[PDB]
């Protein structure tokens, strides 16, 4: 049936209880490297608003404190046009969000992002997209992957080596079946942690709609967008379904 | 089990095959006891009321009512036939309640006194009234409206109407709503028609109706007339009973006197299987209009579906044909069908034709207009011989037939999800159509049904099947809405209601129908009552819609049950809300918890309609987790469906889904304001459109140029598959723009206008934070669109939330009304929002801030509410504790003397801490302790202790110059003689005068604008220099705005010269309870040890304050309800024989509450004055203002602004003793100290008419009064607070923990820093800021500066702030012209335009104002709208409806405002009354104390206005200077000399004129014969006229000019002018009746060329001498003969002025 989305669209209603169970990747704390922090109620938030099968992605901003140059607080997440797919996400360009306020001096940090298969390492598509957003931009950019599933959420915090990155521009597109040379030593992992005592907020479209999956056609993956502070919505809100009030 | 129904005489039954029928013979004629009332005999207005009815007489029971119902106000219960004429009987009674109020002499009808309503049970009927009450009583000019169908806040406007139309529900919501409770009193005629649907199960509607206005009237204490109309059936007894009538007033007419006497049948069909039984009908209908037809007679059938007409109307034509078909379709061949055919085919679309062309109508809802109109007109006219209807027919229309057939009986409840019986008033409303009355003989009405029903439709038909009360089934909803309306408290209250009930008048009399125990031993069921209250009490406190507690017997009003009540929504499905509505709830989840309404409990999925339903549920564009089995699925898929208006074939579920839009609404919303309530965001948001999505009858995802009903259907098409955002078409500001989006030419012009059409807004929000805690936005915004009526309304609503971040958590909300004149013109709000915790340890970045229509799709407007530099400031630190001893004693102070001063031999607990450092020290001092701390003999001791050392002079300083004046007088009485020191007030009106006292005086007294004006000038003023102590009392007030910022000016500059001579200057503050004392104490240069600061709750009479919040009240002052629980507070003072004051924020509204508290005193046992009448008499002849006498009377005191002492001091002395048990108080007199026991404040509001809005009490405003309460030994005071549920948060905090005193300088900056320059202390910039470091201001910023706007919040960021904020003032200063910078860093020097400022107190904004709007062309009208504009007068309130006045008063006097500006300013008010009181007009009590406050300001701005022209040159300087004197004297220019003097009315003038006396001289002059007999005065008035006279001056004016034949052109030449008078003056003290302010005498020299309108020089100078001289200095003009004149102008005495021409030659 077409409706396939009716199931997940019934499902997303009881994602707030995911976050009854929240799982960080941990590993020996290095003081030489960079701890990212992430506020709690973005992730609430962010998981709220996602798809159980179908990803979700967004950029994240931050920036260091006085205290520590190392250790780098997002502070917003810029959630933007894209379309997603099972095991992989079409994203728009890095936003132009600098003529809005309170954005004085944000890093680009990089990505985060929903998946239904946990590893250890990022996989291809990932790698991907990875390369796509960052190869010539910003390559420090680090890869927040969520692991979203029955009855929790798993952080996984990654970089990408050049040899990832290189991997990554080699491949423009991404088959089902080719697995082509990929190397789960390609991605490193990178200092995670999750803070309650920091809240973070979004930055969203001006037109509002971040889901262009029922209208992947209208979907410019180069475009030009604006944006905007404010409450993103939700997978399948009305808003990224004119198409089924069309029928009725 | 079996009642057999007792059938007429005459009666039979017939047995047929197919259905046994059964027959009631038209009744015989009653006896003839009456004649028919011709309409001839109605008094002559009336007449019209009835035109051209066929009989032109009342029918026969019309006409046995008429006496009752015309001439008596009786209450009436009315029985009667079906079709018995209901609609004139209505009219008659209607007439008799109007004629309570027009005069009989005069022609004019009173129309705001009464309200008329009618309720009737349907729409449909209820439309029809209007329309035809209307139409009748269109000649008396009233108007008749349907009390409005679906909101509620536009129904406070529809009392723009006198007749009401509603039904029950609709009035019993409006009648349930709290505020409605102003209304309901005017309500005087009460008509309930078709009263006989008690019996239905929406009859406890009107129990519900009725019970509420009998026994919750209560104060208002008059109840309307009631006129019930009913069917005859059993139990009309019991009926009028429950609606009081008495035996004058009931009527039952039997079958009789039904106009037109009706023959009735049943055919009681047999058949068991639907397609034989259906047969049967078709077949047994055939027949029965075949007879019909036979006779000549018409006929309607009644069908129970908008299908089944026409089915059945087929049916006919078909088995007409079948056999004849000859019968119907004329009356004649050639006559009718040429005639017919012709209207056959105009209109007719339909299938509905084919059936016309053989003569049978169909006639339903949703069928052509015109169409079923010409059904209508046809049937009507003989053409039609049978019209086939739904019901609608039965209730809208007036067609009648000769015969009348229902078809079957069977119809679908929705409600009930299944198929029932007829109604009986179904039933009975459908036979009032059987017989044409004024044709007919009789009448016919044929019932078709199953047999088992024959039985109760013979006994409904035939006054046999009783009335009987259902109030148990809907108890508990009804209940719940009396406890929220506040009438219940204890479950005694609900037993008394139900006494009201048609249930208790019918338990009583058929106890073992309601199931009663025992009426023997509950007597009249009070037991019974009791419990039935519990039960229902019970499982309402188990569901939260109340708080019940059975032991101790407490009701109280939930939240939930309030929207329960207000919403009219049922309490199961309240319960389902209230578990089911979640934080997390999401849309999917509300559809679902819609449809779990139990409104909506009986729906069932049906077999047969399950295949079509299977196809939506798939279909459905929010999923749906139910089954197809289950009803929510139903429910759900249904209002799913029409919100996108899915058209269905089914009838059966056509109507369910009707049955769901209908309640979806009120359901929906009930929603909404639970999830709003409880902050939950996005269920909220997600709510709200689902309430717009159920009005406009469509979803969220749709452009809504679809909302605009005035669009065409293709237009939207195209630019919903475009994709553009909505928003995107609404930016483009060009018409050619839009069109091309479009991409249609003429759309794109109609679509631009449309566009401009839609609601938009513009926001902007920054953050204050007054504490760590607590949060101040204030925001600023515009409505911007272009109001249309048909498309707006009379308003669109704006809901506005500020969300947390995550924007899941409401944080404030409110609602915003926009109106047509609100669009366009910006305003501001703000509020406060305590941060939690959290958010207080780490601020969030931003908070969000949105605003949402109500009504218009897509027009929400969010800005983020950033946080990003902020400092909170750091939390209060403790107030100073106190040392447990009251030790201190009179005794204890040195001298015998000072100690009978005080007339109190023990100082105060808090006194006690101070008096060490007070009276022993020299130390500077501050107190800190609340109001009613007796901080006034604190200042007393420091005056003690100064003279005790034999200093020099002391000051003290208070804002209130009404304190001032009371303070005088107690301490000149006692203090004068301390060792002979003289203490005097001053007035600030002249400072010349002020300076004067200072000399003369050794204690002073002055408001900080007075002595700051004084003060100023110290370098030169030696006095100021010497001076030795200062008392700042009330100095908690610098934070209090301009003149608060005034008060810092002066406490700071104390210190700047102190600081500067090395003077020891002492300085004692008394102020209320600081929050943090510190940096006030710190600034004021005291000692950390010195600086006393108490809790407010130390102060020593215990005082308790209740505050009571209240919906919906923001919008006005106090409503009817507040008001009631005022006067529960001052009876229960009453009670305890303690006395209650009450607190109202104007005049006008202690008359109204006087009124109210009168009326309400009267319908109570305590109504007593606790004084004899007779004695009161005596007291109240003084009778100073007529309006204080009527309520003084009763035992309530009142005091506003400007009383007679009279009446004050009258007033004053009745509650003294204890005359008059409560005291009446504006906002404004809350000043004089007026101790009470308990005190009421009602109400927290104030109407300024400068914003349009109204503004809530300050802290400071409210702490005036709360220090009123005062205990009796260990007796507690008593405070109640009456305030809205926004404002309740911010009182309560801040009345216990103090609100923090920041600084107001930052807004009087340009004229302090002015003239700081002016008088030479700063003549740099470093001095700029240097200054600053002197000011509270500067120690404030730094601790708090993100409350100023500091956004870099860091030392360096505060320090730049203020180095930018001086630079920004200078800036300006040097750009209008106040100074000039020049090098020596700099020396900054003032200009001649801010020097005049500096001089006068004039703002730096006025001056500006002035020098812009004057020219050497400005007439006098000029100068007097000019000077209305300064911003001085800013302060001078506009009250409720004073434009108004103000307009009217604008007719009055000579002189129009300047068009061009706006009606609404103050500048308006200053403008006329300032006429007002040149034209001696009187004016209301309000105006006269404005007019005073407008003339403490207007000498300084005269005399500016005259300094700014002369400077320029301008010679019209003088026409400012008739001003001048206009203003001291209270008259024009123009009117004669004689009018200034005092009390020289009229007659005197006019005796004055027979004399032929004409000037003031003359009057010096005039013969004591001549005297005694003119000046007809009291000898205090000749005082005055005495007074004036002496000192009026008559000058001698000679000049020398120091060389007048060597003048050269371009030299500043000299001369000499000289002033004589008769006699060095006594002083210069002026004498003016009018002018309420002491004025020094001053005169201007001038001198000028008139011909060229050019002023060369002027002197400001006083003639204190018998002879005087100056020198002037002016420019010689051209080369040539010059013609000049001088001048000597007064400027406080008309027609005193002299002057001197003479001629030069230039060389
Ligand atoms: N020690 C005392 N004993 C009795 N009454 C006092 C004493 N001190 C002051 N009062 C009186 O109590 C009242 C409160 O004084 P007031 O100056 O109005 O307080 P505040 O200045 O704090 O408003 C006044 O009537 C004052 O005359
Ligand atoms: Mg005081």
């Amino acid at each position: 049936s077409k409706n396939e989305w009716r199931k997940s669209a019934i499902a997303n209603t009881l994602l707030y209880l995911r976050l009854k169970n929240i799982y960080v990747s941990a590993d020996d704390f290095v003081e030489e490297q960079n701890v990212y922090v992430l506020p709690k109620n973005l992730l609430k938030k962010f998981i709220e608003i996602s798809d159980v099968k179908i990803q979700v992605a967004a950029f994240i901003y931050g920036m260091s404190a006085k205290d520590h140059p190392k250790v780098k607080e997002i502070k917003t997440v810029v959630l933007v046009p894209q379309l997603g797919h099972v095991g992989s996400v079409q994203i728009s360009n890095i936003p132009d969000i600098g003529d809005l306020p309170d954005t004085e001096g944000l890093e680009l940090l990089g990505w985060i992002h929903t998946q239904t298969e946990e590893l250890k390492f990022m996989a291809a598509s990932e790698v991907a997209t990875h390369s796509k957003l960052f190869a010539d931009k910003k390559r420090d950019c680090i890869d927040i992957s969520i692991f979203s599933t029955p009855g929790s959420v798993s952080l996984s915090a990654y970089n990408l080596t050049d040899e990832g990155y290189q991997w990554g521009e080699e491949n423009k597109d991404i088959m089902n079946v080719l697995s082509e040379g990929f190397e789960p030593t390609f991605s490193t992992h990178a200092q995670l942690l999750l803070s309650d005592r920091i809240t973070g907020n979004f930055i969203i479209p001006s037109g509002n709609v971040w889901n262009y999956t029922f209208m992947g056609t209208a979907f410019n993956q180069e475009g030009d967008y604006n944006f905007k502070y404010g409450i993103p919505l939700e997978f399948y809100n009305e808003m990224h379904r004119p198409v089924h009030f069309l029928q009725f | 089990t079996v009642t057999k129904v007792s059938l007429p005489e005459g009666s039979f039954k017939r047995v047929k095959p197919q259905y046994d029928e059964i027959h009631i013979p038209a009744p015989s004629k009653p006896v003839i006891d009456y004649e028919l009332k011709e309409i001839t005999s109605l008094p002559d207005w009336c007449q019209e009321a009835f035109p051209s009815s066929e009989t032109t007489s009342l029918n026969p029971i019309q006409s046995k009512v008429f006496h009752a119902a015309f001439e008596g106000d009786s209450n009436m219960l009315i029985c009667a036939p079906t079709g018995s004429g209901k609609t004139n009987i209505a009219l008659l009674t209607v007439l008799k309640a109007l004629s309570h109020h027009y005069n009989p002499k005069t022609k004019k009808l009173n129309l705001s006194a009464f309200k008329i309503v009618y309720i009737a049970p349907l729409k449909a009927l209820v439309q029809e009234q209007v329309r035809e009450f209307q139409r009748r009583l269109a000649f008396l000019g009233i108007k008749v409206a349907e009390l409005t169908g679906d909101s509620r806040l536009s129904r406070k406007q529809i009392d723009e109407t006198q007749v009401l139309v509603s039904t029950p529900e609709k009035w019993d919501i409006t009648t349930r709503n709290s505020n409605n409770l102003a209304i309901v009193e005017l309500v005087r005629l009460l008509i309930i028609d078709e009263i006989h649907l008690l019996h239905d199960d929406r009859g406890p509607v009107l129990e519900s109706i009725v019970a509420r206005t009998f026994w919750a009237s209560k104060y208002g204490q008059e109840y309307p007339r009631i006129i019930g109309l009913s069917a005859t059936l059993p139990n009309y007894e019991d009926v009028g009973r429950f609606l009081r009538v008495p035996k004058e007033g009931l009527f039952y007419f039997d079958s009789s006197f039904r106009p037109c006497p009706l023959s009735q049948q049943f055919c009681g069909i047999k058949e068991r299987n639907s397609l034989k039984k259906l047969k049967a009908m078709n077949d047994a209908c055939y027949e029965k209009v075949l007879e019909s037809i036979n006779e000549g007679n018409q006929i309607i059938v009644f069908v129970h579906s908008r299908k089944e007409t026409s089915r059945t109307a087929t049916w006919l034509k078909n088995k007409f044909a079948e056999e004849n078909i000859t019968h119907k379709l004329t009356k004649n061949d050639a006559g009718s069908k040429q005639i017919l055919k012709t209207e056959a085919a105009n209109v007719l679309d339909p299938s509905l034709r084919k059936l016309i062309e053989s003569g049978i109508g169909t006639h339903h809802a949703g069928l052509t207009r015109s169409d079923r109109s010409l059904s209508e007109d046809l049937f009507a006219d003989g053409l039609l011989q049978v019209l086939v209807c739904t019901a609608t027919l039965a209730w809208g229309v007036n067609l009648p037939a000769h015969t009348v057939i229902i078809k079957g009986t069977d119809v679908y409840s929705p409600e009930k999800g299944s198929w029932e019986q007829l109604s009986p008033q179904d039933v009975l409303q459908m036979l009032g159509r059987a017989g044409r009355p004024r044709y007919d003989t009789f009448g016919e009405g044929i019932i078709i049904t199953d047999q088992s029903n024959v039985q109760y439709y013979l006994s409904v038909l035939n006054q046999q099947l009783p009335i009987e009360s259902q109030f148990v089934s809907k108890l508990v909803d009804n209940l719940n809405a009396e406890v929220v309306a506040g009438n219940i408290k204890c479950r005694n209250d609900a037993v008394n209601w139900l006494a009201y009930t048609y249930l208790y008048v019918r338990m009583l009399a058929s106890p073992m129908l309601y199931k009663v125990p025992d009426i023997s031993s509950d007597g009249q069921l009070k037991k019974f009552r009791e419990s039935l209250v519990h039960s229902a009490l019970c499982i309402l406190k188990e569901q939260e819609l109340v708080l019940y507690d059975a032991e101790n017997d407490v009701i109280e009003a939930t939240d939930l049950g309030n929207i329960a009540s207000s919403f009219y929504i049922n309490h199961a499905s309240m319960d389902v809300y209230n578990r089911e509505l979640d934080e997390h709830t999401t849309q999917i989840d509300l559809f679902r918890i819609f449809s779990m309404s139990e409104e909506f409990k009986y729906v069932s999925v049906r077999y047969e309609e399950k295949r079509e339903l299977k196809q939506l549920l798939e279909k459905a564009p929010i999923p749906i987790r139910e089954d197809i089995d289950d009803p929510l699925a139903k429910v759900n898929v249904l209002l799913q469906s029409y919100f996108s208006q899915l058209k269905f074939e089914g009838f059966a579920l056509n109507s369910d889904i009707v049955f769901i839009h209908q309640n979806a609404g009120r359901l929906l919303r009930a929603m909404f304001e639970i999830c709003l309530k409880r902050g939950w965001g996005h269920p909220t948001r997600m709510l709200l459109n689902l309430c717009k999505s159920a009005t406009t009858k469509m979803w969220p995802t749709n452009c809504p140029l679809r909302q605009f009903k005035t669009c065409p259907v293709e237009v939207i098409k195209r630019l919903e598959a475009s994709t553009v955002p909505w928003g995107d078409y609404l930016q483009l500001e060009t018409p050619a723009e839009v069109g091309r989006a479009i991409r249609s030419e003429k759309y794109g012009k109609q679509v631009y206008d449309l566009l401009k059409r839609f609601p938009k807004m513009s926001v902007t929000c920054n953050a204050q934070p007054i504490t760590r805690s607590v949060m101040r936005f204030n925001i600023e915004i515009i409505a911007d669109w272009i109001w249309d009526m048909n498309v707006h309304g009379s308003l669109e609503p704006f809901l506005l939330m500020l969300e947390d971040t995550d924007g899941d958590s409401i944080l404030y909300y409110d609602v915003l009304f926009i109106t047509p004149d609100i669009v366009g013109h910006e305003f501001t709000l703000s509020f406060t929002y305590e941060l939690k915790q959290h958010n207080q340890n780490n601020l969030p970045p931003n908070f969000f801030l949105t605003l949402i229509s109500e009504n218009w799709w897509h027009s929400e407007f969010e800005i983020p509410v950033s946080f990003n530099g902020f400092k909170l400031p750091k939390k209060f630190p403790p107030p100073t504790p106190l040392l447990e001893n009251i030790s201190i004693s009179t005794s204890e102070l040195g001298n015998d003397d000072f100690s009978e001063v005080f007339e109190f031999k023990t100082f105060n607990k808090i006194q006690s801490q101070v008096f060490e450092s007070l009276y022993n020290s020299n130390d500077s001092v501050f107190v800190g302790s609340g109001k009613g701390t007796g901080k006034t003999a604190m200042a007393e001791l420091a005056l003690l202790n100064h003279w005790r050392q034999n200093k020099g002079r002391a000051v003290y300083i208070n804002p209130s110059g009404e304190k001032i004046d009371f303070l005088l007088s107690d301490w000149n009485k006692r203090f004068s003689h301390l060792a002979g020191g003289k203490i005097i007030n001053k007035l600030g009106n002249d400072p010349s005068l002020n300076l004067k006292l200072l000399a003369k005086s050794h204690v002073l007294l002055a408001t900080p604008v007075q002595f700051e004006l004084l003060s100023r000038r110290w370098r030169q003023r030696k006095n100021i220099q010497s001076l030795e102590l200062m008392i700042y009392d009330d100095a908690h007030e610098i934070s209090q705005g301009v003149y608060g910022a005034v008060y810092e000016t002066l406490i700071s500059r104390m210190i700047f010269i102190a600081t500067q001579l090395e003077k020891k200057i002492r300085f004692v503050c008394l102020s209320n309870c600081l929050a943090n004392a510190r940096d006030f104490g710190e600034w004021a240069g005291m000692t950390k040890s010195n600086i006393y600061n108490f809790s407010p709750s130390e102060r020593i009479e215990p005082l308790e304050i209740n505050i009571q919040s209240f919906k919906d009240v923001e919008h006005i002052s106090f409503n009817f309800s507040m008001l009631q629980m005022a006067f529960e507070a001052s009876a229960a003072a009453a009670g305890n024989r303690n006395s209650s004051s009450v607190f109202l924020p104007s005049r006008k509204d202690c008359m109204e509450v006087a009124s109210a508290f009168m009326k309400f005193s009267k319908a109570i046992e305590w109504d007593m004055l606790n004084v004899e009448e007779e004695q009161i008499v005596p007291y109240i002849e003084k009778l100073t203002d007529g309006h204080l006498r009527a309520p003084l009377k009763h035992g309530v005191g009142i005091l506003y602004k400007g009383m007679a002492s009279n009446d004050e001091r009258i007033v004053k002395r009745l509650y003294e003793y204890g005359a008059v048990s409560v005291l009446l108080i504006s906002k404004d007199c809350s000043a004089f100290a007026c101790k009470t026991d308990e005190v009421i404040i009602l109400g927290t509001n104030l109407y300024d008419g400068a914003e349009h809005k109204y503004m809530p009490y300050t802290i400071n405003e409210l702490l005036e009064m709360v220090g009123l309460a005062s205990g009796n030994d260990s007796m507690a005071g008593k405070v109640l607070i009456l305030t809205s549920h926004n404002m309740k948060a911010y009182y309560k905090k801040f009345l216990i923990e103090p609100l923090p005193t920041e600084s107001y300088l930052q807004y009087i900056i340009h004229d302090t820093l002015n003239n700081e320059i002016a008088n030479s202390i700063i003549q740099s910039k470093q001095d700029c800021v240097d200054w600053f470091t002197y000011s509270y201001f500067y120690r404030r910023i730094h601790v708090n500066p993100s409350y100023y706007g500091v956004r870099d919040t860091s030392p360096h960021g505060i320090s730049v702030f203020l180095s930018n904020l001086v630079e920004t003032c200078l800036n300006d200063l040097v750009e209008s012209s106040f100074i000039e910078i020049d090098d020596t860093t700099e020396i900054i020097s003032t200009l001649s335009n801010g020097l005049i400022a500096s001089h006068y107190g004039v703002s730096f904004f006025t001056i500006q104002s002035f020098v812009s709007s004057l020219s050497n062309t400005s007439t006098l009208k000029n100068m007097l709208y000019v000077l209305s504009t300064a911003v001085e007068f800013e302060s001078v309130p506009l009250r409720k409806g004073d434009r108004a006045l103000l307009v009217k008063l604008s007719k009055r006097l000579p002189l129009r405002f300047p068009e061009h500006t706006s009606s609404g300013s103050v500048s308006f008010k200053v403008f006329l009354l300032l006429q007002a009181y040149f034209s001696r007009l009187e004016l209301p009590v309000d105006f006269q104390n404005d007019l005073k406050d407008i003339l403490e300001k207007v000498v300084p701005l005269i005399n500016v206005v005259v300094d700014i022209l002369s400077a320029n040159g301008y010679l019209n300087a003088t026409t400012a200077m008739d001003l001048a004197q206009m203003l001291i004297q209270g008259v024009w220019d123009v009117d004669n000399p004689l009018r200034q003097i005092p009390h020289f009315n009229n007659k005197i003038l006019e005796k004055c004129k027979e004399i032929n006396v004409e000037t003031v001289y003359d009057i010096m002059a005039l013969e004591d014969e001549e005297r005694d007999e003119i000046l007809t005065l009291t000898d205090s008035q000749l005082a005055q006229v005495a007074a004036f006279v002496n000192n009026y001056p008559n000058v001698e004016l000679t000049y020398s000019l120091n060389n007048s034949d060597s003048l050269i052109s371009g030299v500043k030449q000299k001369i000499t002018i000289q002033l004589t008078r008769d006699v060095e003056p006594e002083n210069l003290q002026v004498t003016s009746e009018k002018y309420p302010f002491d004025k020094l005498e001053s005169w201007w020299l001038v001198l000028g060329e008139v011909s060229k309108k050019e002023l060369y020089a002027i002197k400001k100078v006083t003639l204190n001498k018998e002879t005087q001289q100056y020198e002037l200095e002016f420019d010689t003009p051209t080369s040539g003969k010059h013609n000049l004149t001088i001048w000597c102008v007064c400027d406080s005495y008309l027609d005193a002025d002299k002057e001197l021409s003479f001629e030069i030659n230039v060389k």
